[PDB]
Order: C-alpha cells, then sequence, then structure tokens
C-alpha cells in the first residue's frame, strides 16, 4: 500500500527538516551542502550585526573595537561568490563573543533571523576546518528555502511513502493545489515558538497568527472535507526555552492566554515545567477550536508536539502516524 | 467525490496539426457576412471529410482555425505522416473552394509531435478539446507557418522517418514562441 | 441556420492560467492545473441554471476562455445586454471564490459587445454550435485588449448601459483589425 503524504505548513515551519529525518530514518553528498552551511553561518551574522543599528532603542557594541569587524562584515555582505576566507571566521566569532551583539540576538524576533543562528554561530572553529564533515545534526539545522513541489519516497516495513514537500511562503502556496487530489492525509507543520515573531512577507503579520488563518484555510477548504490532519506543533524546544525565559509574554501577543488554564487530560513530560505544558497546550487547542467548529466528523485532527531537529522525537510522532494511517483504513 | 470527475486522459506519441486563413479579415472585407459563414462550412465541411481519411480526428473549430489531431482515438504509430498527408489534402482543399471565393482565400498549417491530455471541460455544453505544451506550441506553428506550406517541428521530423523533404522554416524569426524557445522549424516541400 | 439583430456576445478570459500551467512529473503533467480548469468552469456552468441567468447562452469554451452570449432566445428591449454584464459579475465573484480555495489570485478580463450575429452550426461530422459575425470578434477583441477586472465595451454597448443605470470611462482607442480604431470604455463598477 502507498500513502501519499503532503507537507503543508508556512514559511520556515519546519516542512523541509521533516523530509530529512525521513531519509535519516528510513532511506559524498555531504560535501555539496558544507556550502549552503557556511552560507547560514553568513546569514546569521551579517543580519544580527545590522538589526544593531536599526533596532529602537539601538544596539551598541561591548568593544568599540570591534566596529572595524563590523565594518567588514558589512561591506561583503552582498558579495556574490564568496571565497570565505580564513579572516571572515575570525571577524565572525569575534562579534558572536561581543556581549552587545548578543544582547542584539536576544532581540532576533524584532527582524527577520534565521533559525539555525546560534547552533553554527558556536561552532565557528568547527565549520572553518577545510576538512570539516558536516554531522547529521549540522544538515538537520542547514535552511535552504523550498520553491516548487518537491517529492520523497520512502518505505516502512514494506508499506510505501510518497511524501511531498512545498514551499510555505505566501507565493508559493498556489501551487500546493497540484497536490490536492489523490492525497492520504497531509501533515499540517506550525512552528510553535514564532508566537513573538512576524513572517518575512510583510514583516508585519504575526507569524502564529498566519499558521492559524491558513491551517483554517486547508481545514474549512472545499477539496479537503474529506482529508484529516496530523498536526504538528513543532520546534517545541524553542517554545520551551522561549517560556522559560520569560523574556516574552505569550499574553502579550495572545491575550487569550491570560484566560487560559491548563487542561485535565494534558499529559505532560517528565519533569515537565508546568508553564511550558500550561502554553504548548494553549497552542494546540487554538488549532483545535479551528477543527472543532466545522468537519462534521467527516476528517478529523491528530496533534502532535514535536521538534523535526530531533530525529528521535521524530521517529517517534512518526509511528504515531503510521498507526493512525492503518489503524483509520486511510 | 472532492472534484467533479475529470473526463480527462493524457496520451502520448501524437500529431498536432493546426490551420488558420492566411489574411481572414482582408477576406471579409468583401463578402457578406452569410457567405463567409459559408464559404466556411464549405471548407471545413470538405476539410471533416480529408479528416476521416487520413487518420485524423477533428477536434474544434473557432471561426478560420482547424485543428485536429492524428493518433486517436487509438494510438498509431502512424501518426505523423496523417497529419502530414493531412496537412497536403487540406493545402489543395482550401486552394479548390478559393475558386467559389474569388478571393484570396489561404491557409497557414503548423504541426507539433507530442503528448496530449484530452477530454472536456466544464459541466455544460462539452466540446472535445486537447491540453499540453505540445498543444500550444503545435498552435504556434500554424502561428508562426508559412503560407500554403506546411509548418512541422523537429518532432513532427522524428516521427516522420524523414519520407518528406523539409527545408529550415526559421520560424524562430517568424514567432516570438518560437523563438524563445529556441525551436528549429523546417517546411514540407 | 438564421440570423439576429441584437445578440449580446461576451468573452472572459483569465490571462494568468497560461502561465499557471505546469507540466511536471509532480502534477501529472498539467493535469493537476486542467482539473484545477475544470473546477473553474464547471462553476461557471453553475451560474447558467440559476433564475436571472435564465437568459445565458455558454457557447463554448476556448483555452481558459469562456464565451456566452445573451439575445438568442428571441425570433427594456436590451434588457440582455446588462444582462450579459451581471453575468460577467458573477462570473469573476466565482472566480474569487476559487482563489480563496486555491491560494491563487486569478483575474478575469471581459470583453462584451452585440449587434447583429449568425447562429447555426458548422462542422460536417459531429456538427457544433456557434455564432458568426463582426459583432462576435468585436467582443472578442475587447478581451483580448482588456484590462484585469474590467470589461470593455464599444461606445454602442456604452450609451445603452448608462441608460439602464451603468457608468462608463473612457478607456480611449484601440486598434480593431480591420475595423481600424474604436473608442472603447470600462464599465466602471
Ligand atoms: C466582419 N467579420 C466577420 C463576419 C461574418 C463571420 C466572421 C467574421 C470574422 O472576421 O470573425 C473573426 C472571429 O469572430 C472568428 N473566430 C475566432 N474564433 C472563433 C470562435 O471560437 N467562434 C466563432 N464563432 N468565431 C471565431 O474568426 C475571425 C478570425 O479572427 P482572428 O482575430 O483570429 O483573425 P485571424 O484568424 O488571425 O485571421 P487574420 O485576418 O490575421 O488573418
Ligand atoms: N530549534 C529548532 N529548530 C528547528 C526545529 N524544526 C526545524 N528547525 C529549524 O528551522 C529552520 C527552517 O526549517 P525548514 O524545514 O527549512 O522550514 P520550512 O517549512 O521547510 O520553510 P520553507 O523552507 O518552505 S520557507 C531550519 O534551520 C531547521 O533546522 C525545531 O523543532 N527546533
Ligand atoms: C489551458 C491551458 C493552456 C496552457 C493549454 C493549451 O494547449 C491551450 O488551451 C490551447 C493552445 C489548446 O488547447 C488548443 C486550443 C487553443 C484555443 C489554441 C488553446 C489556447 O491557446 C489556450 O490558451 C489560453 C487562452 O488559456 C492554451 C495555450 O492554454
Ligand atoms: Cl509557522
Ligand atoms: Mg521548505
Ligand atoms: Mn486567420
Ligand atoms: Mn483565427
Amino acid at each position: 500500500a502507498t500513502h501519499r503524504l503532503l507537507l503543508l505548513g508556512a514559511g520556515e515551519s519546519g516542512k523541509s527538516t521533516i523530509v530529512k529525518q525521513m531519509r535519516i530514518l528510513h532511506v559524498g553528498e555531504k560535501a555539496t551542502k558544507v556550502q549552503d552551511i557556511k552560507n547560514n553561518l553568513k546569514e546569521a551574522i551579517e543580519t544580527i550585526v545590522a538589526a544593531m543599528s536599526n533596532l529602537v532603542p539601538p544596539v551598541e557594541l561591548a568593544n568599540p573595537e570591534n566596529q572595524f569587524r563590523v565594518d567588514y562584515i558589512l561591506s561583503v555582505m552582498n558579495v556574490p561568490d564568496f571565497d570565505f576566507p580564513p579572516e571572515f571566521y575570525e571577524h565572525a566569532k569575534a562579534l558572536w563573543e561581543d556581549e552587545g551583539v548578543r544582547a542584539c540576538y536576544e532581540r532576533s524576533n524584532e527582524y527577520q533571523l534565521i533559525d539555525c543562528a546560534q547552533y553554527f554561530l558556536d561552532k565557528i572553529d568547527v565549520i572553518k576546518q577545510d576538512d570539516y564533515v558536516p554531522s547529521d545534526q549540522d544538515l538537520l539545522r542547514c535552511r535552504v528555502l523550498t520553491s516548487g513541489i518537491f517529492e520523497t519516497k520512502f518505505q516502512v516495513d514494506k508499506v510505501n511513502f510518497h511524501m511531498f514537500d512545498v514551499g510555505g511562503q505566501r507565493d508559493e502556496r498556489r501551487k500546493w493545489i497540484q497536490c490536492f487530489n489523490d492525497v492520504t492525509a497531509i501533515i499540517f507543520v506550525v512552528a510553535s515558538s514564532s508566537y513573538n515573531m512576524v513572517i518575512r512577507e510583510d514583516n508585519q503579520t504575526n507569524r502564529l497568527q498566519e499558521a492559524l488563518n491558513l491551517f483554517k484555510s486547508i481545514w474549512n477548504n472545499r477539496w479537503l472535507r474529506t482529508i484529516s490532519v496530523i498536526l504538528f506543533l513543532n520546534k517545541q524546544d524553542l517554545l520551551a526555552e522561549k517560556v522559560l525565559a520569560g523574556k516574552s509574554k505569550i499574553e502579550d501577543y495572545f491575550p487569550e492566554f491570560a484566560r487560559y488554564t491548563t487542561p485535565e487530560d494534558a499529559t505532560p513530560e517528565p519533569g515537565e515545567d508546568p508553564r511550558v505544558t500550561r502554553a504548548k497546550y494553549f497552542i494546540r487547542d487554538e488549532f483545535l477550536r479551528i477543527s472543532t467548529a466545522s468537519g462534521d466528523g467527516r476528517h478529523y485532527c491528530y496533534p502532535h508536539f514535536t521538534c523535526a531537529v530531533d530525529t528521535e522525537n521524530i521517529r517517534r510522532v512518526f509511528n504515531d502516524c503510521r498507526d493512525i494511517i492503518q489503524r483509520m483504513h486511510l | 467525490m472532492m472534484f467533479h470527475k475529470i473526463y480527462i486522459q493524457k496520451h502520448d506519441n501524437v500529431s498536432i496539426l493546426f490551420a488558420d486563413i492566411e489574411g481572414f479579415t482582408s477576406l471579409a472585407s468583401q463578402c457578406t457576412a452569410q457567405e463567409l459563414v459559408m464559404t466556411l462550412n464549405e471548407l471545413f465541411a470538405r476539410f471533416d471529410k480529408l479528416a476521416a481519411e487520413n487518420h485524423c480526428l477533428r477536434i474544434k473549430i473557432l471561426g478560420d482555425c482547424y485543428y485536429c489531431v492524428s493518433g486517436l482515438p487509438e494510438a498509431r504509430a502512424d501518426h505523423a505522416h496523417c497529419c502530414v498527408e493531412m496537412g497536403m489534402d487540406m493545402i489543395e482543399a482550401i486552394s479548390l473552394v478559393r475558386e467559389m471565393t474569388g478571393v484570396n482565400v489561404n491557409m497557414r498549417v503548423g504541426i507539433h509531435s507530442g503528448r496530449v491530455h484530452c477530454g472536456v471541460l466544464g459541466l455544460r455544453k462539452w466540446q472535445f478539446d486537447v491540453w499540453s505544451n505540445d498543444v500550444t506550441l503545435a498552435n504556434h506553428m500554424e502561428a508562426g507557418g508559412k503560407a500554403g506550406r506546411i509548418h512541422i517541428t523537429k518532432a513532427t521530423l522524428s516521427y516522420l522517418n524523414g519520407d518528406y523533404e523539409v527545408e529550415p522554416g526559421c520560424g524562430g524569426e517568424r514567432n516570438a514562441y518560437l523563438k524563445e524557445h529556441s525551436i528549429e522549424t523546417f517546411l514540407i516541400l | 441556420h438564421q440570423s439576429y439583430d441584437c445578440v449580446c456576445v461576451m468573452f472572459a478570459s483569465i490571462p494568468d492560467f497560461k502561465e499557471f500551467y505546469t507540466e511536471s512529473d509532480v502534477n501529472k503533467e498539467g493535469l493537476e492545473c486542467l482539473r484545477l480548469l475544470n473546477e473553474i468552469i464547471a462553476d461557471f456552468d453553475d451560474l447558467l441554471s440559476k433564475p436571472k441567468f435564465s437568459g445565458v447562452e455558454k457557447i463554448k469554451t476556448i483555452g481558459s476562455t469562456y464565451m456566452a452570449a445573451t439575445g438568442l432566445s428571441a425570433i427594456r428591449q436590451y434588457m440582455h445586454i446588462g444582462t450579459m454584464v451581471e453575468f460577467a459579475y458573477a462570473l469573476v465573484g466565482k472566480l474569487d471564490a476559487i482563489n480563496k480555495h486555491s491560494f491563487n489570485d486569478f483575474k478575469l478580463r471581459v470583453g462584451i459587445n452585440h449587434g447583429p450575429v449568425i447562429a447555426g452550426v458548422i462542422g460536417a461530422q459531429k456538427p457544433q454550435y456557434d455564432i458568426w459575425g463582426n459583432t462576435v470578434n468585436v467582443a472578442s477583441r475587447m478581451d483580448s485588449t482588456g484590462v484585469l477586472d474590467k470589461i470593455q465595451v464599444t461606445e454602442e454597448t456604452s450609451l445603452i448601459l448608462q441608460t439602464l443605470g451603468y457608468t462608463c470611462t473612457c478607456r480611449g482607442i484601440i486598434n480593431v483589425k480591420g475595423k481600424g480604431d474604436l473608442k472603447t470604455y470600462f464599465v466602471n463598477t
């Protein structure tokens, strides 16, 4: 039997990261992906420095010396084919070391900054080696936007899976429709953590709210009245951290969180902070209200608290899915 | 259940022939609106004959444009020569009803070979049609064609076993699409 | 076949579709596109079965373009004219519905014009219904040169519409092949 799974979700929600996990789990090339990793590293640093002067209030370096490195990073910012000379890494790390720069990083929600920033910046010395080999984790972090539709094929216990990946950004959504017929199930991806961020498309639409409205669009779609949705509440790790950091409150972006108390059937993780539990579930329910209101038992919604970059958490919930595919005779 | 049953079906290895009237407006600036519709009907009546002979399938008629396709209903390896011959017979066909018109009526044959997706769209007033890039391209041969000749693509020449004789149509310079798509056109001699 | 003195012809196309058509292995070769079109058309056809559009006659569909006519159901006086217009708005209201569910942004282009037309059938093998005349391509050209979400109508057409309680803006001039330069107007909503 073959089950064609479609991956839908906003931008950077983590769609490509799951398809990656599928090759990790059920399926010399790493050479070409080193470049893309470095490209990430570059964007990460150059973006944070850029934001320093534009944030309000602006952000001052803790070491005036670094200004020159700041001037450096900017000068090579739009360079076409960058050589990634040895100095670059030095100037890069230097800045990262700079406390003021990190202060700016903490306010990265106030500007568009790729996820893998901190991760990669923290291994400049590793990535700079010319004998450098990307770990599976690094590849999981390597962010590269997807434009168009990509189909991946795998097999699990001789059960065939045809997974479809697409672009999450608004301009891409117009290609989705080409996979709405004969689809088996929809795996809707959500970037739980991005409750304090806005999308790139206008830098004004809240990212979480964008996911909601988008989910609503798929749920209540005139051609998905029967299709059940496997809702992945991803980037749990980022969410938890954010919640525990206490810096930016959820009730400030979604005031309805103030009225919220945690559910009964709530099953927390071993030693999971009640605030984290209370939050991730608040988030989940927001998506359930959307599915509950309509559908008429024609199709169903299956939540999942996930972390795509985590091959273990993913091997876990994916099985939770293989079941529902079989168990529901889908 | 989700989408209306689509009465569509793919079809590989076929030949798509388009044909329009060289300067139809000049033609209409002379004869009565009725006489045109009659000359038209007259022609295509003769056309539909040649079609069923040349193993073709008339698809639809849009004023002065006639487009049938060999390779249907049933697949035929001879699908290319059919359209060609069809073009041939069409060439003379139009030439003979030019006698009745007493005016410069002429055609412009364009044929590209490939694959289509045919059926019918919507729910009401069904009309058989064909759909594909090759089908768009065939249409552009008819456009970037040459009056009185047969404008075949390099694909239509490869299913032809070159039993016919071609020559640079240079259609790339006679039509934007053919140029923008690096298309080597020819013309049956 | 007979002729008429006043039929309101309308052409409505979706330019944005030709680009949208993609023949990739993923979408089964533009099939899924044709499937999305089949819906669009099917949707427009559903309008015909209404109470106020009970006088509209879908004639045929060419490419992504919808071709209907009003006033053929006859041997205040030009109500079918404003009706053909009301049908344009219908098509659009229906097109912006699809977009909502296809995460797309399709836009219709309209061309409405009237005048005598020669109705009847052409094609000998399987005959098909179609209307002819200058009245026709003029409305056609009103579309091929119209603007997105705008109905381009000839001046005669304009005049009446106003008497019918419509406002119109003079687009300016247009070179209608064979008919020289004409002065079109846009139906302001
Ligand atoms: C004064 N004109 C006419 C009087 C009686 C019958 C027809 C006409 C007439 O010239 O109609 C045109 C369309 O309505 C009509 N036509 C096109 N498609 C359709 C169609 O789908 N249905 C009907 N009924 N008519 C159509 O055929 C004609 C072709 O228009 P094109 O813009 O395609 O010009 P061309 O084919 O490229 O020739 P040209 O002068 O460069 O060389
Ligand atoms: N911290 C953390 N990062 C994650 C998680 N899931 C994915 N990411 C990171 O998110 C970034 C974007 O992931 P990606 O899979 O490209 O998003 P996408 O939905 O595919 O978005 P697009 O590429 O169509 S615009 C990557 O750097 C990836 O490593 C998670 O659970 N936690
Ligand atoms: C529907 C999609 C697409 C791309 C596919 C195609 O092969 C066409 O339908 C043909 C060429 C093709 O079906 C033969 C008829 C005709 C009338 C010549 C069509 C139009 O030119 C269409 O353009 C329009 C107006 O959509 C076009 C080009 O559109
Ligand atoms: Cl998201
Ligand atoms: Mg992607
Ligand atoms: Mn012509
Ligand atoms: Mn024509």
